[PDB]
RNA sequence: CAGACACCAUGGUGCACCUGACUCCU
RNA sequence: AAAAAUAACAAUACAGGACUCUUUCGAGGCCCUGUAAUUGGAAUGAGUCCACUUUAAAUCCUUUAACGAGGAUCCAUUGGAGGGCAAGUCUGGUCGCAGCAGCCGCGGUAAUUCCAGCUCCAAUAGCGUAUAUUAAAGUUGCUGCAGUUAAAAAGCUCGUA
């Protein structure tokens, strides 16, 4: 604690609280426009972009495993991101130029798993749902 | 096939008032503020209802000279649904062991807690009739009496705490430690005990301070010792 | 690090394959569905017998 | 224009012991799922507060009595609460099954041609009663004390009494048609 | 602690103390009556029924329970020399 | 209490795992 | 957003829980509910449909003559079972691979984390995801934060606002 109190400091509250919560983390940079600037998503909830490449991750320490991600450009973004491929046995439905519905992946704004870098995963690829080709319910008509 | 067997055995000046019927419930006890060393004298008393509650076994352990050395942890409670709770922590080498040990040590150490009212005058107590709170490593457990029908609002380790005193509408707010569950008990122990430590204005009506029923019956009281 | 080479996709699923299990009796839908989860588990026989299990517990 | 939900989410998602305690309201009344139990979960948790206000309220206040008194008989005419209690006390001491009892399909299973609370809800929902002059095809109907005592065939069942549809007719023809061979 | 006149809530009532005006709870360890003799006027040969003042532990760490009584058994009487 | 005292670098990896009941029927 | 279907219901039988007989056993004994072969009357729109209706005209609605369920039906889904987190110490495969995993984490061969089967759970004509924000959060603490050692008393003092 440790303030002054009195019949006259809503003025000085009024300032002390705020200033204080500027120093919050999560105060500062979500009111400082930075995660609409430094990630295309934030101003989006669902961003369409073309496959610039399919990169196909082997993983940095630990779980040993291969994460095959994908790269892509974003259309009402424009920026040039790295996506997640989820769905065993279906990184075989991208291609490059493949233009994919991204989403972000779980951590709205950081890396995820045992993969750096990587925040954003595909809800579409080709825009013809992913999720329904890993389930069969779909097959990718390109 | 196997069963179980009971003895009485006094070791105390209450043990034989207990088991000659002379002392016949705790309620004297918590009146008397008097140590109990025979968890049986509660066994004699109640003997039922009374919930084990095998809250966490949780397996601490210790450097030793050569690797380690582990022990079990256990949380286990006991209480009947009538404002008598009770706590035991045993730890022990085997789960087992460290919970039917931490049960006796439950069944020794049931103590009353006082439900009251919320706002209300009559309807034979649903809550407490006081804010009573209780700290256990920086973990503060406060609760806020709630009327009838709102129930416990709690996290659900003082939820079945609350629910063992008949504490049956309570809200909470709890600040400090997330995960160290042992101190939210142990914390939330502190409150409920507290009950009685409140000074109603109905506790202001003072008593006749009763005469130490170790004098009262001590010619009762020889059998091989006073 | 930089490494962007494919490898595997689909080893273990072109390894591991699926069947089906046909309807003896119906999955029955909303109503008599979750009518028949309460009924099914206690009132059959009334629950007298048994001890430490879930519904799929090899447990 | 305006709408609203009449179920209602609790904040703890997985809570198995409640998730259970919700089949029995289902099992002991004869609900179609959960939101049979959160649509009067939704309502009975503004009842309790409802209640709770009005009893923190000063007495002699109109907005406690007129609403209040209101809330008391509007409780009554359902048959839900009783008036001989009718205090703010009471109305805290409800229930979801006060409720379900005065649902269509309960006293349908009471008192009727129910032989289950399966068999209740398909009464309703196959329409085989009228509870007025009315065709009343809502389970979750909830009843007042008038509406218990003209609950009867319907006259679309053609069973008990009814215009034929297509079943007894049907039935029928399982004797002129499944019996007379044609 | 009692409910409506005449409805008792609490399971008992817990004791208190005159030198503190602070209860006696529930398991209170050193928290003990403190019956002294009534001894007869003089005539002697003690008169039964001690005289008991209910001391708690708080002014038993507090070291007060020795003026305590001394504030019960000489201010209340009876006692020779005072 | 109260006699004499030098430099000596490096080095690495998996398993401590979350509940109760006693119709051996003698 | 609201109502809330995709069938009950018995009979049968078992599998029993009281029960009654029986020293118990066991039998009788229902509540039955699953499951059996079934159905038996008993239904119902989901439909289709004359018709009345409807309204600017309509349209839907409701009204309906009439038709529209014994079955694998007229046949619900979407999510989860490594924990958190409910429900697979399943069954198979895989073998630090493929993948999974918000987080804590599996997979380096007798995989409860995969991938599936199966079983179960969850809600349910929804369910799941993404992002957003509100709480939870007393991690912005006005109520009500913390500032010796975890973040946090200015080098010290006067001294105005």
């Amino acid at each position: 604690m440790g303030k002054c109190r009195g019949l006259r400091t809503a003025r000085k509250l009024r300032s002390h609280r705020r200033d204080q919560k500027w120093h919050d983390k999560q105060y500062k940079k979500a009111h400082l426009g930075t995660a609409l600037k430094a990630n295309p998503f934030g101003g989006a909830s669902h961003a369409k972009g073309i496959v610039l490449e399919k990169v196909g991750v082997e993983a940095k320490q630990p779980n040993s495993a291969i994460r095959k991600c994908v790269r892509v450009q974003l259309i009402k973004n424009g920026k040039k991101i790295t996506a997640f491929v989820p769905n065993d046995g279906c990184l075989n439905f991208i291609e490059e130029n493949d233009e994919v519905l991204v989403a972000g992946f779980g951590r709205k704004g950081h890396a995820v798993g045992d993969i750096p870098g990587v925040r954003f995963k595909v809800v579409k690829v080709a825009n013809v749902s992913l999720l329904a080709l890993y389930k069969g319910k779909k097959e990718r008509p390109r | 096939g196997k069963a179980g067997d009971k003895e009485w055995l006094p070791v105390t000046k209450l043990g034989r008032l207990v088991k000659d019927m002379k002392i016949k419930s705790l309620e004297e006890i918590y009146l008397f503020s008097l140590p109990i060393k025979e968890s049986e004298i509660i066994d004699f008393f109640l003997g039922a209802a009374l919930k084990d509650k095998v809250l966490k076994i949780m397996p601490v352990q210790k450097q030793t000279q050569a690797g380690q050395r582990t022990r079990f942890k256990a949380f286990v409670a006991i209480g009947d649904y009538n404002g008598h709770v009770g706590l035991g922590m045993k730890c022990s080498k085997e789960v087992a062991t460290a919970i039917r040990g931490a049960i006796i040590l439950a069944k020794l150490s049931i103590v009353p807690v006082r439900r009251g009212y919320w706002g209300n005058k009559i309807g034979k107590p649903h809550t407490v009739r006081c804010k009573v709170t209780g700290r256990c490593g920086s973990v503060l457990v406060r609760l806020i009496p709630a009327p009838r029908g709102t129930g416990i609002i709690s996290a659900p380790v003082p939820k079945k705490l609350l629910l063992m005193a008949g504490i049956d509408d309570c809200y909470t707010s709890a600040g400090g430690c997330t995960a160290t569950l042992g101190n939210f008990a142990k914390a939330t122990f502190d409150a409920i005990s507290k009950t009685y430590s409140y000074l109603t204005p109905d506790l202001w009506k003072e008593t006749v301070f009763t005469k130490s029923p170790y004098q009262e019956f001590t010619d009762h009281l020889v059998k091989t010792h006073t | 690090k930089v490494h962007g080479s494919l490898a595997r996709v689909g080893k273990v699923r072109g390894q591991t394959l699926k069947v089906a299990k046909q309807e003896k009796k119906k999955k029955r839908t909303g109503r008599a569905k979750r009518r028949m989860q309460y009924n099914r588990r206690f009132v059959n026989v009334v629950p007298t017998f048994g001890k430490k299990k879930g519904p799929n517990a090899n447990s | 224009w305006v709408c609203r939900k009449t179920y209602v989410t609790p904040r703890r998602p997985f809570e198995k012991s409640r998730l259970d305690q919700e089949l029995k309201l289902i099992g002991e009344y004869g609900l179609r799922n959960k939101r049979e139990v959160w649509r009067v979960k939704f309502t009975l948790a503004k009842i309790r507060k409802a209640a709770r206000e009005l009893l923190t309220l000063d007495e002699k206040d109109p907005r406690r009595l007129f609403e209040g008194n209101a809330l008391l008989r509007r409780l009554v005419r359902i048959g839900v609460l009783d008036e001989g209690k009718m205090k703010l006390d009471y109305i805290l001491g409800l229930k979801i099954e006060d409720f379900l009892e005065r649902r269509l399909q309960t006293q349908v299973f009471k008192l009727g041609l129910a032989k289950s609370i399966h068999h209740a809800r398909v009464l309703i929902r196959q329409r085989h009663i009228r509870v007025r002059k009315q065709v009343v095809n809502i389970p979750s109907f909830i009843v007042r004390l008038d509406s218990q005592k003209h609950i009867d065939f319907s006259l679309r069942s053609p069973y008990g009494g009814g215009r034929p549809g297509r079943v007894k007719r049907k039935n029928a023809k399982k004797g002129q048609g499944g019996a007379g061979a044609g | 602690m009692q409910s409506n006149a005449g409805e008792f809530v609490d399971l008992y009532v817990p004791r208190k103390c005159s030198a503190s005006n602070r209860i006696i709870g529930a398991k209170d360890h050193a928290s003990i009556p403190m019956n002294v003799a009534e001894v007869d006027k003089v005539t002697g040969r003690f008169n039964g029924q001690s005289k008991t003042y209910a001391i708690c532990g708080a002014i038993r760490r507090m070291g007060e329970s020795d003026d305590s009584i001394l504030r019960l058994a000489k201010s209340h009487g009876i006692v020779s020399q005072n």
